[PDB]
RNA sequence: GAAACUGCGAAUGGCUCAUUAAAUCAGUUAUAGUUUGUUUGAUGGUAUACUCGGAUAACCGUAGUAAUUCUAGAGCU
RNA sequence: UAGGAUAGGGGCCUACCAUGGUGGUGACGGGUGACGGAGAAUUAGGGUUCGAUUCCGGAGAGGGAGCCUGAGAAACGGCUAC
RNA sequence: CGUUACUUUGAAGAAAUUAGAGUGCUCAAAGCAAGCCAUCGCUCUGGAUACAUUAGCAUGGGAUAACAUCAUAGGA
RNA sequence: CUCCGCCGGCACCUUAUGAGAAAUCAAAGUCUUUGGGUUCCGGGGGGAGUAUGGUCGCAAGGCUGAAACUUAAAGGAAUUGA
RNA sequence: AGAAGUCCAUUGAACCUUAUCAUUUAGAGGAAGGAGAAGUCGUAACAAGGUUUCCGUAGGUGAACCUGCGGAAGGAUCAUUG
C-alpha cells in the first residue's frame, strides 16, 4: 500500500518528486536537453539552403519527399527541412533565406518521411503558401 | 572602504553568501583615531550621518577625572598609559582608549582635599565646618600611597575616538586592587 | 572569583567604592548589586539577585531588555560560553497532501549564569537586541527534563 | 531607494479617498504634518473631489493661495496638507465649518458644525512625560505638544482643545463606559461605549465596544478615540450616528427609498 | 527687471531584471539598538550696537588655447 | 572579555580566550533559459504550469572599485582610477 | 503556578486583479459613476460587501490526538 | 487403533453472494458506496541494466545508474481457424 | 589659513604566477546502437520447432548458439493407496 499517516507529508511529497521523473513529458521538460536542440526552444528558425535533396519515404509508400538541407543562422546547425505543396522545390535555391518551422510532432518525425521534423514555411521572405497560390512572387 | 555589513561573512552554517549588492554608505566604517598621549593636542571634526559631529582626538594630554568617593571632578594632565586589557601594543604605543588604565596628576586632587577637609595628604565658621567634615573622614591608604608619588591610577571611561576627550574616574577599592595586582604582575 | 578576565568586570552605573553604603536602598544604589524584573510575568531567579557574576547580557542583572518574541524549546547544545542552542520542533503543514511534516529550528540563545542547563531541558527564551552574530534571544526560564 | 519618496501612485493611494482608477498615474502624496499620510484627507481632495469648489489641481492651488481655507483656525496654503480626524475645516467667506469625522464605512466625511462648535477640537493624548527643565508636557496623536497639562490627564485620554485660546478646557479619562469612535481598522467610524478593556502584557491591548443597538465589536487600543463622558458624545455625529448597518439593512433602506 | 552671487532641487520619477535560492521577498515582529532636510506643535534668560570687517560674482577689459559651461591676470561693487 | 568603528545592535573589525556552529527534518555544493510578491492561464473538487513588464519590495546604470557634496547617494543624464 | 496539535470567534492579511451590491457608458467589453419636471439647487447622492493558504496575536471548547510525567505521591 | 471437539500449520475440494481483462483467486474478496498500518517498487516499446561517475570485490563481477537517438505499437488474457 | 609634494595605514580596481574548477572543444584510431535498402551464411525460437523452453554462473564456437553445474514450468506431466 501507500503511506497514509497524518505525519507522513514529507514521505508523500518526496515520493511524488522522485516518481515524476519516470513520466516522459516531465523529464523532457525538466532535463534541459531541449536547449541542445537545433531550434533551442524557439518555434521558428531561419537558415541557409545548403543543397536540395530527395529522401525516400518509408517502406509501404513509394515517393521521393524532396526536402531541403538548411544551415541555421542562430547556431550554425544543419537540419533537413521538408518542402510541402507540390512543385515548391523549384522555389528553393541554394544560398537562399528560408524560415523553418516544426513538422508538428515536437521533434518527432512525421508521416512516411524518416528523420525529418522540420518544414520550410517561408523562402526569401515570401510564404510558400503564397508562392503555391501565386498570391506573391519570389524576389530576384 | 571599511564596511560594517554582514554580506562578506560566512553563514552560521559555514556556507558562503554570494553578494547581491555593492557596499552602501549607510554601513561604512572609518579608520581608528588611535589617540596618542602627547602634549600636541589635536582633535579633528568628523562629519557623520545626519550632518552631525563626531570629535576625533589624535593626540591628548589632559582629561577630566572624577574621584567618585569624594564626588569631585578635576582637570588633570595625563602622564602615562600603564594597562590595557585588550592589547599591550596599545600600552607601548601609549594609545588612549576607553577602559585603559592611566597615570594622572594628583595635584588638583591634593589641592581640593586640602581646601575641603583641611588635611594635607582661618575662621570659626571655617574651622567648624572643617572639623565637621574631618569627623568620619576616611581615606583608603592605597590612594594615599599613590598620592605620595603624585600619580593616581585612573580608568578612561570616555571614548577619545568618538568624543575627542579623554575623561575617566580615579580607581578605588576592588578595581584598584585588581589593577595594582595586574600592574605588579606586568 | 568572578574576575576571570584581563579587565575588572563591573555592573555599569553601580558605584562599588561608595562611602555611604546601605542595604535598604534599591538595586544599583549605595553599591548594591543591580537587578531588574524582565517583565512579562517572569520571576527573577534568586541566584541572579544574590549572584556575584557580572553578565552584561543577563536579562535580570545586565543591560539587555526582553522585547519581541517569546519562544519555547529544548536545550539542544550547551557547549559554548554562556550561549546555548535552542531547538524548536514544529509541524509544517503540506497543503497538497493535507498532511504534516516535522520541522525544527535551531535558535542560539544567551544563557546567564543564574541558570544551569543541560541538553534536553525545556527552556523559555525571550527576544533581545542582537548580542552576537547569531544570538538574539535570552534564556528566561529553565525547566529540567525530570 | 536613496531617499524619501515624493510621488504617490494612484493605485497605492489610501482606499478611503475613493480615488478612481483611471484619473491619472498619480495621487496627491500628503505632506508631512499633524496626521499620518495613510490616515488623513489631503486639502486638495477636500476642495476638489469632496466640496467640488475646485475642478482641477490648479484650481485648488488658486483657492488655497487666496488664503480662503483655515485648518483648525489657521490658514493653510499647502494642497497636500494632511487634514485628519476631528480637524476643523473652516472657510470664513462662505461661513461654513467642517469637522473631519468618519462614516461607518471608514471614509472621512465633512460634517457641518456650528460656529461655536468649530471653536474646539477633540485630541487623543499619546503620552505624558517630563520635558526639559523637568516641565511636564502632553503630546497628542495630531502632533500637538501642550506643556503643564492637568496632572489627572494620562496617556490615551481625550482632551478638549479650544482653538482660539490653545488650551485644554476639558478632558475625558479613558474608562469603561465612555462613548468612543473607532478610527482605524474595519470598524472605522463605528460609535459605541466601552464594555471592558482586555490587557495582555507585552502586546497590543484589546478594547471591547458595544454600540447603541447592541452590536459588539473589538478593536485595538490605538484605534479607539473617546468622544464623550458616558453615553453622550461631546461632538455631533454624522447621519449614521456611528451605527454600522449590514448590507441587508442597507438594501432595505434603498428599497424603502425607491418605493417612496 | 536680464545677468550674477546666495538658497533650494537634481537621492524623486523613468528604465531594466544582470547578479541574487532563507538571500531578495511575503505576512508578522522589534528598536528599551539608531539617523531623519522638511511639515505640525511646543520650547529658547548668566557670550560700534542708532548696527562691525575683509573679499568676490555679475559688470568692465588684457589674454591664452585647435578646442570644451577649458582657462590665467587687471579694475569695481 | 575588553576595545575600535558606526547613526546605532552585532566577529562589523582588532587583541586575548575557549572549541565551538550546520547537517538525511538534506547542511555544504551544483543547476535554474531563477529578481520576490500582489498576481496570470487552465481549473467539478483537488491540482498543474507561468509570474521580464505599469502596484509593493529589491537590485543595477559597460565591468569592478573608491569617494565628494549633501538631511538623505557608495549617485553614475556627479566625480576619481583600472 | 503541564504544554501542543485541532476547532470556534475576533483583530489583521495594501491597492489593483478575482467574486460580488448599485448604476441603461445607446448595448457590451467598461467605468465609478450618477439621479431628480429643469432645480441659481437638491438626493448627508453613491463610491458596498465577500475572499485572502501558511506563520504570528487574542477568545471560547477539550471530543480526538501528540509530547511530558505518572508509589521516596512519600501527598497535603 | 476408533469417534467427537479446540488451537496452530502445509495444503486440497466445491461454490459465488464477491473480485477480475480474463486465466483464475476463498483471497487476488470486503474498491468511483474509492481512506486499518507500513516498506519497497512501475509509468508505451527499444537504446539499456548500456555509457559515465561513484562504491564493493584479488578477479570474475556486484550495487547505483543515464542520455542522445529510434519507434507505433510492444505486451497480457481469452476465441475461432490453420 | 593653507597648495604641490611626502609618510604610514586602509579600502582596493587591475596586472602577473602556480594549481584547480566550469566551459567550449579538434582529435588519429577504436568501438556501440538505430534506421534504410537489402545481399550472404545458416536455421537459434514459436509444434515435443525436430536436442522441450528459460533463469543464474563458467568455459568454448563464423553467427545464430553449444556444453558443464544448480534452479523454474512460463511443460510436452495438476494423475499410481501402487
Ligand atoms: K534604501
Ligand atoms: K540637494
Ligand atoms: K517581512
Ligand atoms: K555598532
Ligand atoms: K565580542
Ligand atoms: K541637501
Ligand atoms: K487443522
Ligand atoms: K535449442
Ligand atoms: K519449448
Ligand atoms: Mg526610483
Ligand atoms: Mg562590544
Ligand atoms: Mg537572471
Ligand atoms: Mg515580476
Ligand atoms: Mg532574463
Ligand atoms: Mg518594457
Ligand atoms: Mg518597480
Ligand atoms: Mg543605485
Ligand atoms: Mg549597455
Ligand atoms: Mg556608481
Ligand atoms: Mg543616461
Ligand atoms: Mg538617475
Ligand atoms: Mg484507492
Ligand atoms: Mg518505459
Ligand atoms: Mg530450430
Ligand atoms: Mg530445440
Amino acid at each position: 500500500g501507500k503511506t497514509r499517516g497524518m505525519g507522513a507529508g514529507r514521505k508523500l511529497k518526496t515520493h511524488r518528486r522522485n516518481q515524476r521523473w519516470a513520466d516522459k513529458a516531465y523529464k523532457k521538460s525538466h532535463l534541459g536537453n531541449e536547449w541542445k536542440k537545433p531550434f533551442a526552444g524557439s518555434s521558428h528558425a531561419k537558415g541557409i539552403v545548403l543543397e536540395k535533396i530527395g529522401i525516400e519515404a518509408k517502406q509501404p509508400n513509394s515517393a521521393i519527399r524532396k526536402c531541403a538541407r538548411v544551415q541555421l543562422v542562430k547556431n550554425g546547425k544543419k537540419i533537413a527541412a521538408f518542402v510541402p505543396n507540390d512543385g515548391c522545390l523549384n522555389f528553393i535555391e541554394e544560398n537562399d533565406e528560408v524560415l523553418i518551422a516544426g513538422f508538428g510532432r515536437k521533434g518527432h518525425a512525421v508521416g512516411d518521411i524518416p528523420g525529418v521534423r522540420f518544414k520550410v514555411v517561408k523562402v526569401s521572405g515570401v510564404s510558400l503558401l503564397a508562392l503555391f497560390k501565386e498570391k506573391k512572387e519570389k524576389p530576384r | 572602504g571599511i564596511s560594517r555589513d554582514s554580506m562578506h561573512k560566512r553563514r552560521a552554517t559555514g556556507g558562503k553568501q554570494k553578494a547581491w549588492r555593492k557596499k552602501r554608505k549607510y554601513e561604512l566604517g572609518r579608520q581608528p583615531a588611535n589617540t596618542k598621549l602627547s602634549s600636541n593636542k589635536t582633535v579633528r571634526r568628523v562629519r557623520v550621518r545626519g550632518g552631525n559631529v563626531k570629535w576625533r582626538a589624535l593626540r591628548l594630554d589632559t582629561g577630566n577625572f572624577s574621584w567618585g568617593s569624594e564626588a569631585v571632578t578635576r582637570k588633570t594632565r595625563l602622564l602615562d598609559v600603564v594597562y590595557n586589557s585588550s592589547n599591550n601594543e596599545l600600552v607601548r604605543t601609549q594609545t588612549l582608549v576607553k577602559n585603559a588604565i592611566v597615570q594622572v596628576d594628583a595635584a588638583p586632587f591634593k589641592q581640593w582635599y586640602l581646601t575641603h577637609y583641611g588635611v594635607e595628604i582661618k575662621s570659626n565658621n571655617v574651622q567648624r565646618k572643617l572639623e565637621k567634615r574631618q569627623q568620619g573622614r576616611t581615606l583608603d591608604s592605597h590612594i594615599e600611597e599613590q598620592f605620595s608619588g603624585g600619580r593616581l591610577l585612573a580608568c578612561i571611561s570616555s571614548r577619545p575616538g568618538q568624543c575627542g576627550r579623554a575623561d575617566g574616574y580615579i580607581l578605588e577599592g576592588k578595581e584598584l586592587e585588581f589593577y595594582m595586582r595586574k600592574l605588579q604582575k606586568k | 572569583a568572578e574576575q576571570t578576565e584581563k579587565s575588572f568586570l563591573k555592573q555599569p552605573k553601580v558605584f562599588l567604592s561608595t562611602k555611604k553604603a546601605d542595604k535598604a536602598k534599591r538595586p544599583g544604589k549605595a553599591g548594591n548589586r543591580f537587578w531588574k524584573s524582565v517583565g512579562l510575568g517572569f520571576k527573577t531567579p534568586r541566584e541572579a539577585i544574590d549572584g556575584t557574576y557580572i553578565d552584561k547580557k543577563c536579562p535580570f542583572t545586565g543591560t539587555v531588555a526582553i522585547r519581541g518574541r517569546i519562544i519555547a524549546g529544548t536545550c539542544h547544545s550547551a557547549k559554548m560560553n554562556r550561549t546555548i542552542i535552542v531547538r524548536r520542533n514544529y509541524l509544517h503543514f503540506v497543503k497538497k497532501y493535507q498532511r504534516y511534516e516535522k520541522r525544527h529550528s535551531n535558535i542560539p540563545a544567551h544563557i546567564s549564569p543564574c541558570f544551569r542547563v543541560k541538553e534536553g531541558d525545556h527552556v523559555i527564551i525571550g527576544q533581545c537586541r542582537p548580542l552576537s552574530k547569531t544570538v538574539r534571544f535570552n534564556v528566561l526560564k529553565v525547566v529540567p527534563a525530570g | 531607494a536613496r531617499g524619501l519618496k515624493k510621488h504617490l501612485k494612484r493605485l497605492n493611494a489610501p482606499s478611503h479617498w475613493m480615488l478612481d482608477k483611471l484619473g491619472g498615474a498619480f495621487a496627491p502624496k500628503p505632506s508631512s504634518g499633524p496626521h499620518k499620510a495613510r490616515e488623513c484627507l489631503p486639502l486638495i481632495l477636500i476642495l476638489r473631489n469632496r466640496l467640488k469648489y475646485a475642478l482641477t489641481y490648479r484650481e485648488v492651488q488658486s483657492i488655497l493661495m487666496q488664503r480662503h481655507i483655515m485648518v483648525d483656525g489657521k490658514v493653510r496654503t499647502d494642497k497636500t496638507y494632511p487634514a485628519g480626524f476631528m480637524d476643523i475645516i473652516s472657510i470664513p467667506k462662505t461661513g461654513e465649518n467642517y469637522r473631519l469625522l468618519y462614516d461607518t464605512k471608514g471614509r472621512f466625511r465633512l460634517h457641518s458644525v456650528r460656529d461655536e462648535d468649530a471653536k474646539f477640537k477633540l485630541c487623543k493624548v499619546r503620552s505624558v512625560q517630563f520635558g526639559q527643565k523637568g516641565i511636564p508636557y502632553l503630546n497628542t496623536y495630531d502632533g500637538r505638544t501642550i506643556r503643564y497639562p492637568d496632572p489627572l490627564i494620562k496617556a490615551n485620554d481625550t482632551i478638549k482643545l479650544d482653538l482660539e485660546t490653545n488650551k485644554i478646557v476639558d478632558f475625558i479619562k479613558f474608562d469603561v463606559g465612555n462613548v468612543v469612535m473607532v478610527t482605524g481598522g474595519r470598524n472605522t467610524g463605528r460609535v459605541g461605549v466601552i464594555k471592558n478593556r482586555e490587557k495582555h502584557k507585552g502586546t497590543f491591548e484589546t478594547i471591547h465596544v458595544e454600540d447603541a443597538q447592541g452590536h459588539q465589536f473589538a478593536t485595538r487600543l490605538g484605534n479607539v478615540f473617546t468622544i464623550g463622558k458616558g453615553t453622550k458624545p461631546w461632538v455631533s455625529l454624522p447621519k449614521g450616528k456611528g451605527i454600522k448597518l449590514t448590507i441587508i439593512e442597507e438594501q432595505r433602506k434603498r428599497d424603502a427609498a425607491a418605493q417612496a
